[PDB]
RNA sequence: CCCAUGUUAAUAGCUUCUUAGGAGAAUGACGUAGCAUGCUACG
RNA sequence: CGUAGCAUGCUACGUCAUUCUCCUAAGAAGCUACCCC
């Protein structure tokens, strides 16, 4: 704006016109300097409007560039997090029995609903009340999915460990119900 | 994608895209770099190209930002801002880019093609970030030069293992050795699938190639092999961690009275316990590697990673450890490929063990105690950055000798490298002196060490041995073959095979000739165990048969000859070609 | 390809009239990001066409309810309004009708994609909506069927299912008549051709399908919002049995939806000057606006008070922050002004007086906290009934 | 940021920024404060500065609001409103700011520099909010005075633990003791990183500093240590919770027939159960701390937090509890730093236990039952506010004696503090009398308690003991050293080391001299367990060796001498310097 | 001349508010073409 | 009477400022339908 020479031309037109008015210059010279003041004001105003629109455009584009940089920086973070989750879930895979059943399959395609059922090392039974607990995992060992499981832990709703000797019919109401019982494959 | 400038470490989002390695640059640094060199392509979060589809103008000196895109002057929108302006180039964090006056070194590093010795000495006297960037772009240039090799189309299949090949004319044929791999292609007008990874060896007789493939597909005439290139990944860790002296030994627990032979090294063990990192320089065969073994013994409560640049060097380190260190804490990690023969006596590929041995490139990302880098002269700043990025540790020892032969640096061809610019650690050794220093040869007899004290080593050795009269010289020339630019001397091999009987104690001698093709040839005619000079330098043998093939710049370098001869534990017969080199040492005449 | 897709099940947190927990199924972005792309053109053409049977996207404001209720009475003979309600609609819907909905909603792609592309889109919809893996509180179960309430095409798929049940009830009612009692000789011929086109004819019969669909839109004019239906069925035809009464819908829901729609929750209005009893949970009444009579939708006048007194977030208790919330509630509850009962009618004046008191105490606090009143205060129209009355006028 | 005025508790958003502690102020109060004192900087939600960039005028008496910013008269906009106007200063909630006439006390508190006794007595007779504000700004002034200490640059490293230092001239050198910490800096023209936190001790011989560092970095010549200051955080809770008498005992369940020795204290236990808070004043060694132990026994169903200002005081409380209370419910919480030696016999750092012992500053934010504050005289209103902010409880007991030595108050140097202005609780004790009072010494023999009844205590003690003939006096002067303005008397230490044998029963005696440097010196020459007088006052010993170093204002205060002598369970030898103080007590002559 | 201390979905509708762009209108300043009137020089 | 020049007034077009209206995009906050009776 003020850095442009059009502002300087406006300033010198103003100076010349003010000097002519102070000196009481003739009407023809005063009209010529009024024309100079007008054309300087118009040119400088055009320059100022163009400069303002230029600054608006530049700070719109830098805003867009900040937004795109943030987007491309979030994409890389999500890709890294997704690869981390996939490789950790790979690390948890029980690569002996799972590989055995896959190499035992027809084309190597086993339905997903039997991938845990034959390879999962941990079995979380969830039991809503004592009447079911008597008929599903009574004792320290029970049979489910044609394999023998042994109780390792029994927790209640608020995750406070309950020993297996406290699950009795008379002691049933005092327990915090459904009991997540975690067992291991044997 | 934002980051830090590789010249002033300011926040920025520009990348000078004309560079092969594509480094970040601050705004002021990017302007000073694109104003001077021919680098005229800047990548912001989206590339600076004329977004008008009917244009191809990429130079950042004339591109104008309009709306939300960029245009040349011809497609300039009514409202537009010039990018290259008032000493800067428009980009993110424009107001906080502190400029730097070090743009000349960065221009010279990113512009030069790594051919003359000036580029390398510029790559070792610059700042830390410039050190890393120069090493990374040097590795990238090596990879791209590897990419420019020819394509090997077969002509016929000689046997199930023997193949007859022909390389495409117009591009130089890569030499045949175990390092270079190829991917095969089967063109049947469709289905150009990778048929396997093949490693090639020159045959015993005739223009024949013995191939070893990952796959077992039968080769046909139409299959052609193309060399594979490895994408060099960027590095972050500094070349040297900042030294921080400690008042007392930390992270270590010394053991009283470890042994009697390690008596003179106790003070140096305490010094290594003191400093954060330390350097040990000594003449060859002076216990530098065995010092690291005694260092492991002196601090038995330290999970030590021995790592080395070479392969047989780390294997010899494993052998020395098995000689001294208790076996059942040592492991030797080999890579997944492992196309070269490793040392199979420790529990292979056991990262969790206490005494872990590895090559630099195969190091696993781990925490550790004191880590010993072996043969620093063989390694470049890429290797030091890798070992300092993958192994986070509480003590670093760097052992090696500047007088030995350095890394190959295949790009370098004109001029010779001074020792002190081999890498950062060798510069440390030749600037302020080694932190520990021990020179007296416990390896070689008196005559060989006397000759090597008349050689490049200005006479300083005081070796504790006597003349065993087991050092022999020859002079005859021999014939050159120039197989793949790796010469083979058949009559010299024939004379060695002739000798071979008159002194039966040399039937267990080990063959030494750099010349990998001649090294492979020696495995057939006489069948002695053999080793090239570069994969040597860290092992030793009782009897050594050294054969100088050609009077070239390669096998007449004084460092290479010295490191070839000084592996002789009890004796060496060297058959020489150069009159001056043969006359410069004092063995028997023959 | 096929992309199996976990969908989480969360518990909705919103005001409701009964204590059973409500669950909404959040479908993973891998399925939404393609279902939107495959279905968006149709799902925007349906929600931008006014005056059709699937009235989704006809605004109930701006005299839009009266246009709905006049495009229902599409010149039927002796109208009676009927409304049904599928019990457990989004859980007991058989898998076959969900496949039917996803086919009729994907018949438009006769040109853009090939056949196998359409089939793999059908398999992806039936693996990411119909029979998927439901993550229900830290555990993957298998959902045996029934549409999830959270995919891209939920309300429109339910609309297609609802029209399917309506037409199926009509087909059953037209077939199951005695046949010799159907005196209207055109209708008896229609039944005699309906049986042939159903069972004794393997390929389509577009002449007869067009004739029967014209019959349905002449004597069974319908209005659908995803399961909320209003039917304007001719009374004489229902009494003779040539059109689906309520009992036909009870039978159709019995043998096709596997539930029992007890007749205590499907209404029938024998008059028309009172409108449908309950459509879209907003009752309908006939008011005199300007010079003429228009229908107005008014909500259950207790739900508005329940939305006022209870707020799901504690910052909404403050009142003076939320005037732009009581404005919306008053807009929704304005038609209670003209209700003949008075205790209903007082709710709108309660909200008006409360907005006025809220703004009085807001300017009190913004005159104490700062020292100067607000400069351009434009809340002088929210406590005037003229704004809300303009909100239900046919101009815009 | 809005809040409440610290003078009238009206809603406001002004903060008189010239104050070091930056308190809130209502509009009328802010005008009355900036019109009188030199406080001419007011912080609203944005600071009252001339927002014209070419100006620096901050005084609120002349600043005019225009548009949305503030300007001076020179950059005044055409439309502007004067801020300081018609008795108020413009700010939020202008119409509801009720003025207050208490602005004189607030001016005097926030203006005075905490040097004369007038400021302290103004800090204890004001309102509650003024009490809190005065204590907080006093702590802030102490911290800023701590910040004005010199920088210690080393000259050479004597040993791995011994260092030779030099303090920067022009700022006074801080004294060397365990409380003061330093942060080290390594200036190598770059990378000014905190190299560690170091605590310094004066050496046994010579101008030497023994350093103990968190880090193990080896010190070099260029490293310099700078004292660290703690940012004093604002407090909210009142100094004293409002008393509310109860008709019957609540939150407690008394136990019949607890013991026989606690018989006379049962009524006081019931009184503590009655009131919300209570105060117990007694002469030293009259069971005041042991009363709290019997109080714990009398209500065994009460989760009791014992807290104390000192460290060895709470340790002696722990020891007394272990003597009487059952052990396995008591814990002793030490801070994370814990640079001073604590008492390690209970389960350390167990907040969840029933009988929790702690220092005031290390208290955890918790609910509790009856909480006993020990040695209230040692604590200031900051401590009472802290203990009343972190521990929410149903009964409060404050036990301690106004006659003992108070908190140090290093800022105070001119004039002497009357006892009744020590803090709020001591003012309560000396205004209306203690809630419980017990005077009869169960600690000291007859002669020492007789002397202390001839001392500051106007004769009231009726101790139940007889003259054990174990009280001894000396008179000789000794030599002063003035190490760090903490004097050391080497010949007095030598005479004590001389004595030491003629009466072997004093080889387990405990050394008492305030004089922390002399206390550290005593640990070397004779090796007796030692304790300064301030970290005393709550413990007791069978034989006490007390050494008066210098006839200064510090170690001749009657309170300090009384609290030093009255720790003698069976006997004390005091070597005196002042003729008048030595003659004022009746021990043996020697 | 110095001594205490660190804890919760999809779709749809609607109300309000902000920003950006476009279009149109109105008023005024300023500038270039066209029309008219008047003054001067020449024919 | 005409040409050239000057002055004044009146129309057409361009630049700027202000106001108003409409739309399109983007964003933020909220409500209802949904869910159950
Ligand atoms: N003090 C010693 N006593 C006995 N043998 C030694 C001693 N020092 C070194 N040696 C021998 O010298 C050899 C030097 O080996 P090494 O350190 O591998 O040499 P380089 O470092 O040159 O490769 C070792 O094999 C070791 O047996
Ligand atoms: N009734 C009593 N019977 C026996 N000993 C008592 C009795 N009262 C007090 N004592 C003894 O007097 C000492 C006073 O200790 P303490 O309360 O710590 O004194 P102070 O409060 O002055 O520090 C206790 O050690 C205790 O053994
Ligand atoms: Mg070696
Ligand atoms: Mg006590
Ligand atoms: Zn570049
Ligand atoms: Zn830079
Ligand atoms: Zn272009
Ligand atoms: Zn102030
Ligand atoms: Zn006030
Ligand atoms: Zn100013």
């Amino acid at each position: 704006f003020s850095s442009l020479p059009s502002y300087a031309a406006f300033a010198t037109a103003q100076e010349a016109y003010e000097q002519a008015v102070a000196n009481g210059d003739s009407e023809v010279v005063l009209k010529k300097l009024k024309k100079s003041l007008n054309v300087a004001k118009s040119e400088f105003d055009r320059d100022a409007a163009m400069q303002r629109k230029l600054e608006k455009m530049a700070d719109q584009a830098m805003t867009q560039m900040y937004k795109q940089a943030r987007s491309e920086d979030k994409r890389a973070k999500v890709t890294s997090a997704m690869q981390t989750m996939l490789f950790t879930m790979l690390r948890k895979l029980d690569n002996d029995a799972l590989n055995n059943i896959i190499n035992n399959a027809r084309d190597g395609c086993v339905p997903l609903n039997i991938i845990p059922l034959t390879t999962a090392a941990k079995l979380m039974v969830v039991i809503p009340d004592y009447n079911t607990y008597k008929n599903t995992c009574d004792g320290t060992t029970f049979t489910y999915a044609s394999a023998l499981w042994e109780i390792q832990q029994v927790v209640d709703a608020d995750s406070k460990i309950v020993q297996l000797s406290e699950i009795s019919m008379d002691n049933s109401p005092n327990l915090a119900w459904p009991l997540i019982v975690t067992a291991l494959r044997a | 994608a934002v980051g830090a400038c590789v010249l002033c470490n300011s926040q920025t989002s520009l990348r000078c895209g004309a560079c092969i390695r594509r480094p970040f640059l601050c705004c002021k640094c990017c302007y000073d770099h694109v104003i001077s060199t021919s680098h005229k392509l800047v990548l912001s979060v989206n590339p600076y190209v004329c977004n008008a589809p009917g244009c191809d103008v990429t130079d950042v000196t004339q591109l104008y930002l309009g709306g939300m895109s960029y245009y040349c002057k011809s497609h300039k929108p009514p409202i537009s801002f010039p990018l290259c302006a008032n000493g800067q180039v428009f980009g993110l964090y424009k107001n906080t880019c502190v400029g730097s006056d070090n743009v000349t070194d960065f221009n010279a590093i990113a512009t030069c093609d790594w051919t003359n010795a000036g580029d390398y000495i510029l790559a070792n006297t610059c700042t830390e970030r410039l050190k890393l960037f120069a090493a990374e772009t040097l590795k990238a240039t090596e990879e791209t030069f590897k990419l420019s090799y020819g394509i090997a189309t077969v002509r016929e299949v000689l046997s199930d293992r023997e193949l007859h090949l022909s390389w495409e004319v117009g591009k130089p044929r890569p030499p045949l050795n175990r390092n270079y791999v190829f991917t095969g292609y089967r063109v049947t007008k469709n289905s150009k699938v990778q048929i396997g990874e093949y490693t090639f060896e020159k045959g015993d007789y005739g223009d024949a190639v013995v191939y070893r493939g990952t796959t077992t597909y039968k080769l046909n005439v139409g299959d052609y092999f193309v060399l594979t290139s490895h994408t060099v990944m960027p590095l972050s860790a500094p070349t040297l961690v900042p030294q921080e002296h400690y008042v007392r030994i930390t992270g270590l627990y010394p053991t009283l009275n470890i042994s009697d032979e390690f008596s003179s090294n106790v003070a140096n063990y305490q010094k290594v316990g003191m400093q954060k990192y330390s350097t040990l320089q000594g003449p060859p065969g002076t216990g530098k590697s065995h010092f690291a073994i005694g260092l492991a013994l002196y601090y038995p409560s330290a999970r030590i990673v021995y790592t080395a640049c070479s392969h047989a060097a780390v294997d010899a380190l494993c052998e020395k450890a098995l000689k001294y260190l208790p076996i059942d804490k040592c492991s030797r990690i080999i890579p997944a490929r492992a196309r070269v023969e490793c040392f199979d006596k420790f529990k292979v590929n056991s990262t969790l063990e206490q005494y872990v041995f590895c090559t630099v490139n195969a190091l696993p990302e781990t925490t550790a105690d004191i880590v010993v880098f072996d043969e620093i002269s063989m390694a470049t700043n890429y290797d030091l950055s890798v070992v300092n990025a993958r192994l986070r540790a509480k003590h670093y020892v760097y052992i090696g000798d500047p007088a030995q032969l350095p890394a190959p640096r295949t790009l370098l061809t004109k001029g010779t490298l001074e020792p002190e610019y081999f890498n950062s650690v060798c510069r440390l050794m030749k600037t302020i002196g080694p932190d520990m220093f021990l020179g007296t040869c416990r390896r070689c007899p008196a005559e060989i060490v006397d000759t090597v004290s008349a050689l490049v080593y200005d006479n300083k050795l005081k070796a504790h041995k006597d003349k065993s009269a087991q050092c022999f010289k020859m002079f005859y020339k021999g014939v050159i073959t120039h197989d793949v630019s790796s010469a083979i001397n058949r009559p010299q091999i024939g004379v060695v095979r002739e000798f071979l009987t008159r002194n039966p104690a040399w039937r267990k001698a080990v063959f030494i000739s750099p010349y990998n093709s001649q090294n492979a040839v020696a495995s057939k005619i006489l069948g002695l165990p053999t080793q090239t000079v570069d994969s040597s330098q860290g092992s030793e043998y009782d009897y050594v048969i050294f054969t100088q093939t050609t009077e070239t710049a390669h096998s007449c370098n004084v460092n290479r000859f010295n490191v070839a001869i000084t592996r002789a534990k009890v004796g060496i017969l060297c058959i020489m070609s150069d009159r001056d080199l043969y006359d410069k040492l004092q063995f028997t005449s023959l | 390809n096929v992309i199996p897709t976990i969908t989480q099940m969360n518990l909705k947190y919103a005001i409701s009239a009964k204590n059973r927990a409500r669950t909404v199924a959040g479908v993973s972005i891998c399925s939404t990001m393609t279902n939107r792309q495959f279905h968006q053109k149709l799902l925007k053409s349906i929600a931008a066409t006014r005056g059709a049977t699937v009235v989704i996207g006809t605004s109930k404001f701006y005299g839009g309810w009266h246009n709905m209720l006049k495009t229902v009475y599409s010149d039927v003979e002796n109208p009676h309004l009927m409304g049904w309600d599928y019990p457990k609609c989004d859980r007991a819907m058989p898998n076959m009708l969900r496949i039917m909905a996803s086919l009729v909603l994907a018949r438009k792609h006769t040109t853009c994609c090939s056949l196998s592309h359409r089939f793999y889109r059908l398999a992806n919809e039936c693996a990411q909506v119909l029979s998927e893996m439901v993550m229900c509180g830290g555990s993957l179960y298998v959902k045996p069927g029934g549409t999830s309430s959270g995919d891209a095409t939920t309300a429109y798929a339910n609309s297609v299912f609802n029209i399917c049940q309506a037409v199926t009830a009509n087909v059953n009612a037209l077939l199951s008549t005695d046949g010799n009692k159907i005196a209207d000789k055109y209708v008896r011929n229609l039944q005699h051709r309906l049986y042939e086109c159903l069972y004794r004819n393997r390929d389509v019969d577009t002449d007869f399908v067009n004739e029967f669909y014209a019959y349905l839109r002449k004597h069974f004019s319908m209005m659908i919002l995803s399961d909320d239906a209003v039917v304007c069925f001719n009374s004489t035809y229902a009494s003779q049995g040539l059109v689906a009464s309520i009992k036909n819908f009870k039978s159709v829901l019995y043998y096709q939806n596997n539930v029992f729609m007890s007749e205590a929750k499907c209404w029938t209005e024998t008059d028309l000057t009172k409108g449908p009893h309950e459509f879209c949970s907003q009752h309908t009444m006939l008011v005199k606006q300007g010079d003429d009579y228009v229908y107005l939708p008014y909500p259950d006048p207790s739900r508005i008070l329940g939305a006022g007194c209870f707020v799901d977030d504690i910052v909404k208790t403050d009142g003076t922050l939320m005037i732009e919330r009581f404005v919306s509630l008053a807009i929704d509850a304005y038609p209670l002004t003209k209700h003949p009962n008075q205790e209903y009618a007082d709710v709108f004046h309660l909200y008006l007086q409360y907005i006025r008191k809220l703004h009085d105490e807001l300017t009190g606090h913004m005159l104490d906290m700062y020292s100067v009143m607000l400069t351009n205060d434009n809340t002088s129209r929210y406590w005037e009934p003229e704004f809300y009355e303009a909100m239900y006028t046919p101009h815009t």
